[PDB]
């Protein structure tokens, strides 16, 4: 017990990448990104 | 400047509650403090196999279909001092926002004005003993930022919210 | 009596992406009864500055970093290395 937590993560970066990869497989558009 | 022409299809996007369990040789530690407020040494805490039923809803300025506070309205920010940093607000009671493709979203006037004075009872000053709290609307920027954008029934809504954030309290 | 806050809304097809810095275009609607009923569970704000600690504090709606959307649900969690 008596542990530490914060405004960092757990799955924030993980989830974000799961959801970004979830949207892609689902809501397909006609994309345009700038390199 | 990569352009991609996919067979843009009319599908229906639906949210599946996603459970996040322990990743490999790691363990998830849920803080049980009913009113845990961001950063800090959580007293009451315990190991769990998976978090909880998290509904991944993508949307702006209004978190929807998610977890409420079981006690009081709890706000959270990395630094309540740096005005540049987002302040998240966890509500006491849910509010409803009914919308249709016909261009509108209606939410109860009484239900929402109440949550406003609740959120007002603790803004930046930090649950400040007292001062004037003002709710104005977006200064500017992208449409997705300036309006409550979200994906309703597969479609992308851009709801003008000047009426939700334009009031004064103390 | 039954005063409801009516918010003007618009369905756009060309959008700025939230995933990465991009733009995307989707087909127009096919349904004539797009209907959603969501429960506001929170709010993501921001505060006006240049008035630190003074009598008033302006707060405007925010959002954009979808991470800040996951953060509201995952705040009470943390991954610790186990043997």
């Amino acid at each position: 017990t008596e542990n530490f937590n914060m405004w960092k993560n757990d799955m924030v970066e993980q989830m974000h990448e799961d959801i970004i990869s979830l949207w892609d497989q689902s809501l397909k558009p006609c994309v345009k990104l700038t390199p | 400047t990569s352009v991609i022409t996919q067979a843009c299809p009319k599908v229906s996007f639906e949210p599946i509650p996603i459970h996040y369990c322990a990743p490999a040789g790691f363990a998830i530690l849920k803080c049980n403090n009913k009113t845990f407020n961001g950063t800090g040494p959580c007293t009451n805490v315990s190991t769990v196999q998976c978090t909880h039923g998290i509904r991944p809803v993508v949307s702006t300025q209004l978190l929807l279909n998610g977890s409420l506070a079981e006690e009081e309205v709890v706000i959270r920010s990395v630094n309540f001092t740096d005005n540049a940093k987002t302040i998240i607000v966890q509500l006491n009671t849910s509010v409803e926002i009914n919308c249709t493709g016909a261009g509108h979203c209606n939410i109860s006037r009484a239900k929402w004005n109440n949550t406003l004075k609740q959120i007002a009872s603790k803004l930046r000053e930090q649950f400040g003993n007292n001062k004037t709290i003002i709710f104005k609307q977006s200064s500017g920027g992208d449409p997705e930022i300036v309006t409550h954008s979200f994906n309703c029934g597969g479609e992308f809504f851009y709801c003008n919210s000047t009426q939700l954030f334009n009031s004064t309290w103390f | 009596g039954s005063d409801t806050i009516t918010l003007p809304c618009r369905i756009k097809q060309i959008i700025n992406m939230w995933q990465k810095v991009g733009k995307a275009m989707y087909a127009p609607p096919i349904s004539g009864q797009i209907r959603c009923s969501s429960n506001i569970t929170g709010l993501l704000l921001t505060r006006d500055g240049g008035n630190s600690n003074n009598e008033s504090e302006i707060f405007r709606p925010g959002g954009g970093d979808m991470r800040d959307n996951w953060r509201s649900e995952l705040y009470k969690y943390k991954v610790v290395k186990i043997e």
